């Protein structure tokens, strides 16, 4: 079959967020707060390509805006961040519960400096809607000509011509 | 009987086994077409039904 068309490796590159998961945690409610709209064009273009050859354009505006946002917490509350996130990061599972103060820290600083709000219970799980510029996919699973039916059965149902036809049955 | 109503009964005797045996053979046809090509209402063998397929966005976009 067809070559597979794979992007250049110019294609791929993108200055990359290398941070941890412990530091991606602690900002990761400000982050769905803050870097809500290419993130989700990102995912609607990743549900609706369904190719990721198709989503390398969202995939970098998605890294610049969490560049971006990283940029502008440690430029103000670095220090706060740094000790929420060691404290997030002596966990093993890495819990929330466990980090409460050094979390209202790191809050009440991005609340007086940057002005971002916390969400609350439930709100980082709402499904959004995403006004998008690209058109909708008209064939994402790049499904061939389907093929037609079997005819359907019409006409009013008339008795058997001289009955069963079984050799002598006359009925 | 008269040969008249002998002749005649005759007569609609063998225009209805010619009638069935033309019939007959059409059945035969036509049951060897439709196993060969399988295009009509018989020998249609069940393939899945497409209305169990979930359409729903999935967890993984890849699908
Ligand atoms: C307005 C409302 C009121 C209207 C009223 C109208 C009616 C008034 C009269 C009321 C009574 C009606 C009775 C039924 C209608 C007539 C049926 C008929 O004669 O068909 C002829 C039928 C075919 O001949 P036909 O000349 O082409 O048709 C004339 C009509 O058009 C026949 O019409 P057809 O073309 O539409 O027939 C369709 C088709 C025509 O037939 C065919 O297409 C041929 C295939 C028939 C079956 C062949 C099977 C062969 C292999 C098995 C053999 C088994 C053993 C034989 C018997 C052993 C002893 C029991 O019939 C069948 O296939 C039916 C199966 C056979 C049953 C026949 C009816 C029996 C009714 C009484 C049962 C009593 C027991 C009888 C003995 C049991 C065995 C029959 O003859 C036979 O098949 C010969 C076998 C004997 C038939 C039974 C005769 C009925 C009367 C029996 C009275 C005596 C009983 C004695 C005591 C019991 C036995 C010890």
């Amino acid at each position: 079959p067809g070559i597979v068309e794979l992007p250049s490796l110019e294609d791929l590159k993108v200055q990359e967020v290398k941070v941890s998961s412990s530091v991606l945690k602690a900002a990761a409610h400000h982050y769905g707060a803050q870097c809500d709209k290419p993130n989700k064009e990102f995912m609607l273009c990743r549900w609706e390509e369904k190719d990721p050859r198709r989503c390398l354009e969202e995939g970098k505006l998605v890294n610049q805006c969490a560049l971006e946002f990283f940029r502008q917490i440690k430029r103000h509350c670095a220090e706060p961040f740094t000790e929420y996130w060691t404290c997030i990061d002596y966990s093993g599972l890495q819990l929330f519960r466990r980090c409460r103060k050094e979390q209202a820290q790191f809050d009440k600083c991005v609340l007086d400096k940057l002005g971002w709000v916390r969400p609350d219970l439930g709100e980082l799980s709402k499904v959004t809607k995403v006004k998008t510029d690209r058109p909708l996919p008209e064939n994402p699973y790049h499904s061939r000509a389907r093929p037609e039916p079997n005819p359907e059965v019409e006409g009013d149902l008339k008795p058997a011509r001289h009955g069963s036809r079984l050799f002598f049955w006359t009925m | 009987d008269a040969p008249e109503k002998n002749y005649e009964r005759t007569m609609a005797i063998l225009q209805i086994e010619s009638e069935k045996a033309e019939l007959r053979l059409k059945e035969l046809e036509v049951r060897r077409l439709m196993r060969a090509k399988g295009d009509g209402p018989w020998f249609q063998y069940p393939t899945i039904d497409k209305a169990l397929i979930d359409h729903s966005p999935k967890a993984t976009p890849d699908n």
